[PDB]
């Protein structure tokens, strides 16, 4: 990406939120435990795939 | 009755004995039998231990008393022995088999532990002293894991 | 056995990973604070991504097999003989503190338990004997001389020396008339009402 | 994030190389850098703006 | 207005003048942004169960939580409204300020 921006005096930080997709399953089988599998595809993290 | 009934003479040591230093790496190994998950740097599981790379050394000068000599007049002053004369408080001679400290550098072995199914982007290390306070006087560190299967979960 | 990551093609069993701290530099954010005693670090290292990033991608370790590591640390310190943290550099004792007579010309010797403290970081225990006895020299000289305590009767002394060397049993005295200047053992040199405590210091081990 | 010096102008950055599944779309902003904190960290030595 | 440095007093001060001082406050944020750690791999919170031990809240250090709160609550619902149980309310300048 190419991005062109007026001239300022001060440090200055471009913020790109790529967007993405993050979804959480929460998997509770018993009394007392949790279970979470997370997953953030175009910026891969998490448990499954 | 006397002093030796409550008191043992060891030999002296620079380091004044030695702490077993604890490993921590709360978000790889599984912890521990009895320890709980926390993120209190002080309980943080201890998934390795050792002794602390830090140990005395003898060297011997037998000399030592003269050497002591030497090393007053060198100093160009007499500070330490303020009261020279008095034979009582005079200067202490300079035993012959003094020790020295050193930091020798440690490579120790941990046979395995457990660790989590999906290990970590960033993960934390922590060396614990004795009574569990962060040592400040570390330079180096470094870890090596060999992950490898050890049973399975499908009856 | 399909030990897995995100980018790459899934490897086999038996590979390694690395904590090491200079990947600590990269993250540096997140360990503003920290020492190397414990620290944030990135294990994964992946040249295409720039330092910073590819830090939030994790390594996934198939579910249906329990997985165990070895593990072999790499350890290398410097930590000065004398020092704050390992409570070393402080110690109590009992001394004299103030010699004033008295109205009824009955002198009276006053007592305080004083803390003292030492340079951190002098080394060699003949050094360290001495600076010990330095500090107390100093407590005579910031209290003693003002309240008029002689400088004889200093309640600590340190010294190694073994006293009864020439110690005579048949007349009771020692005939040299000196000490003979052999260290034996670290020991302490008491006064009437005078003492020393280690019960939250360590220099005890040194002295043996 | 990504830094922009002062007084410049143009700003090319790169996104190596990954996998683009299911990517949503694109939103952008600029920040003075003052006034954005150094996340992540439990105390920030030079950040010195409210 | 300080009409001369010297010190004391003299008719020069007797001359001077003076100003209010410029208004500043201060309170919390709109929803209390950072008095709860947010997306912070060194101070990361934790909900599993008493007994497990894996934590059920992964944060990675890029997410940003806090926004989306802020963004969520425009969009679930009327944000010029002000609740003050979470100090919701939202920052906002003078239209007739900002433009002249």
């Amino acid at each position: 990406m190419t991005f062109e921006v007026d001239p300022m005096d001060e440090p200055t930080l471009l913020y790109v939120l790529f967007e993405v997709f993050d979804v959480v399953r929460v998997h509770r089988p018993h009394r007392g435990v949790i279970e979470t599998v997370y997953l953030r595809t175009p910026f891969s993290a998490g448990n499954a795939t | 009755t006397g002093i030796r009934s409550w008191t043992l003479l060891c030999t002296p040591d620079v380091t004044c004995g030695s702490e077993q230093v604890y490993w921590s790496l709360p978000d790889m190994m599984q912890d521990p039998v009895t320890f709980r998950s926390t993120r209190q740097i002080s309980n943080f599981p201890v998934v390795g231990a050792e002794l602390l790379p830090v140990h005395s050394k003898s060297f011997y000068n037998d000399q030592a008393v003269y050497s002591q000599l030497i090393r007053q007049f060198t100093s160009l002053t007499h500070v330490f022995n303020r009261f020279p004369e008095n034979q009582i408080l005079a200067r202490p001679p300079a035993p012959t088999i003094t020790t020295v400290s050193e930091n020798v550098p440690a490579l120790t072995d941990h046979g395995t532990l457990p660790l989590r199914n999906s290990i970590g982007g960033v993960q934390r290390v922590t060396i614990t002293d004795a009574r569990r306070r962060t040592c400040p006087y570390v330079y180096k560190a470094l870890g090596i894991v060999s992950p490898r299967v050890l049973s399975s979960r499908t009856f | 056995n399909s030990i897995r990551y995100s980018e790459l093609a899934p490897l086999f069993d038996t590979t390694r990973v690395y904590l090491v701290d200079n990947k600590s530099t990269d993250v540096a954010s997140l360990n503003y604070q920290n020492d190397h005693s414990n620290f944030l670090t990135t294990v994964i290292q992946n040249n295409d991504y720039s330092p910073g990033e590819a830090s939030t991608q994790t390594i996934n370790l198939d579910d249906r097999s329990h997985w165990g590591g070895d593990l072999k640390t790499i350890l290398h310190t410097n930590m000065p003989n004398v020092n704050e943290f390992m409570f070393t550099n402080k110690f109590k004792a009992r001394v004299m503190v103030s010699r004033l007579p008295t109205k009824d010309n009955q002198v009276e010797l006053k007592y305080e338990w004083v803390e003292f403290t030492l340079p951190e970081g002098n080394y060699s225990e003949t050094m360290t004997i001495d600076l010990m006895n330095n500090a107390i020299v100093e407590h005579y000289l910031k209290v003693g001389r003002q309240n008029g305590v002689l400088e004889s009767d200093i309640g600590v002394k340190f010294d190694t020396r073994n006293f009864r060397l020439g110690f005579d049993p048949v007349t009771g005295l020692v005939m040299p008339g000196v000490y003979t200047n052999e260290a034996f053992h670290p020991d302490i040199i008491l006064l009437p009402g005078c003492g020393v405590d280690f019960t939250h210091s360590r220099l005890s081990n040194l002295l043996g | 994030l990504y830094p922009i010096p002062a007084n410049a102008t143009n700003v090319p950055i790169s996104i190596p190389s990954r996998n683009w599944a299911a990517f949503r779309g694109w939103a952008f902003t600029r920040l003075k850098t003052k006034e954005t904190p150094s996340l992540g960290s439990g105390y920030d030595p030079y950040y010195t703006y409210s | 207005y300080m009409p001369t440095i010297k010190e004391g007093n003299s008719r020069e001060l007797m001359g001077q003048q003076s100003m209010p001082n410029r208004p500043n406050y201060i309170a919390f944020r709109d929803n209390f942004i950072g008095l709860m750690y947010y997306n912070s791999t060194g101070n990361m919170g934790v909900l599993a169960g008493q007994a497990s031990q894996l934590n059920a809240v992964v944060d990675l250090q890029d997410r940003n939580t806090e926004l989306s709160y802020q963004l969520l609550l425009d969009s679930i619902g009327d944000r010029t409204r002000y609740f003050s149980m979470w100090n919701q309310a939202v920052d906002s300048y003078d239209p007739d300020v900002r433009i002249i």
